[PDB]
């Protein structure tokens, strides 16, 4: 039995162009622990990305913080990236200001 | 402050 | 308000990659002050609040046998398991644990926990009496068995009512600057038009702490419970915590709407409106 991962992504502050800020994807509600997580720029990998320990709900299903410093703009796009063993392929959810 | 005692299933 | 004191853990198999991963972590309430994991340069128990910090040498290495100690007995209980279970010793087994106590606003034990999971699945838990337990299978009635007749329900109800509480109460007090300070939400309503005859109201709450909150949107004074999207509440990283609630609306009737927010840090529930 296993729990896929609910995934978002936003900013530490609401988001100022040219003000630096902190990009999160917060994974959670998953089972088996083992994740891969990745935040993009522009469709690629961002190196500095720092994560919390690994730590449960109630329900024993995990979560995660994967975190980065940023400066966001108006051209570049953000996203995370996710797979888990209960994904097929990596999914990709971009960062919406909005969300 | 951990529990110091061990358990065994 | 009242507190709570929980020591998480998380033993992963990882057969044909070495002896399993071991994390521990420990909170206050929604602050992480502790953690040690068995992957690290130099496994140890490491201060994770300022509060904490303040703890003697002999504190760290009391608190860093522990987790050693509790690494190695979740190994061997990762074997139990594939005993009990019938398993191959091929694939990857999860061991979790948790227990602490939780105090009310005068520092007296509300309740203690303690529970484990196998596999992401119940396991054997102590009941609220601290005296019986509650075994999920008949894998878990094995061990229900060995701990009875060890007592181990007794040893647990000691540091529950004990140590638990008076740790924490210290901790409490240590920590009170941050511990016992509530940040209430920073609250706002935003509109996105979806089409000609509909937008979105959505119901921000940010920079808040600790954790627990109530986001509810309600259409002429009626709960709208199975037309609004609510997102799990998310860590911003700064130690608070933000969570949105949104409804779709049709188009001139936003003034029908209204947001209600319950938090610990608000005196009296606040009610908001899509101003524009």
């Amino acid at each position: 039995i296993q729990r896929t991962p609910k995934i978002q992504v936003y900013s530490r502050h609401p988001a100022e162009n040219g003000k630096s800020n902190f990009l999160n994807c917060y994974v959670s509600g998953f089972h088996p622990s083992d994740i891969e997580v990745d935040l993009l720029k522009n469709g690629e990998r961002i190196e500095k990305v720092e994560h919390s320990d690994l730590s449960f709900s109630k329900d024993w299903s995990f979560y995660l913080l994967y975190y980065t410093e940023f400066t966001p703009t108006e051209k570049d796009e953000y996203a995370c990236r996710v797979n888990h063993v209960t994904l097929s392929q990596p999914k990709i959810v971009k960062w919406d200001r909005d969300m | 402050l951990r529990n110091q005692s061990v358990f065994n299933f | 308000g009242s507190h709570s004191m929980r020591y998480f853990h998380t033993s992963v198999s990882r057969p044909g990659r070495g002896e399993p991963r071991f994390i521990t972590v420990g909170y206050v309430d929604d602050t992480l002050f502790v953690r040690f994991d068995s992957d690290a340069a130099s496994p140890r128990e490491e201060p994770r609040a300022p509060w904490i910090e303040q703890e003697g040498p002999e504190h760290w290495d009391r608190e860093t046998q522990i987790c050693k100690a509790k690494a190695q007995t979740d190994r061997e209980d990762l074997r139990t398991l594939l005993r009990y279970y019938n398993q191959s010793e091929a694939g990857s087994h999860t061991l979790q644990n948790m227990y602490g106590c939780d105090v009310g606003p005068d520092g007296r034990l509300l309740r203690g926990y303690h529970q484990d999971a196998y596999d992401g699945k119940d396991y054997i838990a102590l009941n609220e009496d601290l005296s019986s337990w509650t075994a999920a299978d008949t894998a878990a009635q094995i061990t229900q068995r060995k701990w009875e007749a060890a007592r181990v329900a007794e040893q647990l109800r000691a540091y529950l009512e004990g140590e638990c509480v008076e740790w924490l109460r210290r901790y409490l007090e240590n920590g009170k600057e941050t511990l016992q300070r509530a940040d209430p939400p920073k609250t706002h309503v935003t509109h996105h038009p979806i089409s000609d005859h509909e937008a979105t109201l959505r119901c921000w709450a940010l920079g808040f702490y600790p954790a627990e909150i109530t986001l509810t949107w309600q259409r002429d004074g009626e709960d709208q419970t199975q037309d609004t999207e609510l997102v799990e509440t998310r860590p911003a990283g700064d130690r608070t915590f933000q969570k949105w609630a949104a409804v779709v609306v049709p188009s001139g009737e936003e003034q029908r709407y209204t947001c209600h927010v319950q938090h610990e840090g608000l005196p009296k529930p606040l009610t908001l409106r899509w101003e524009p």
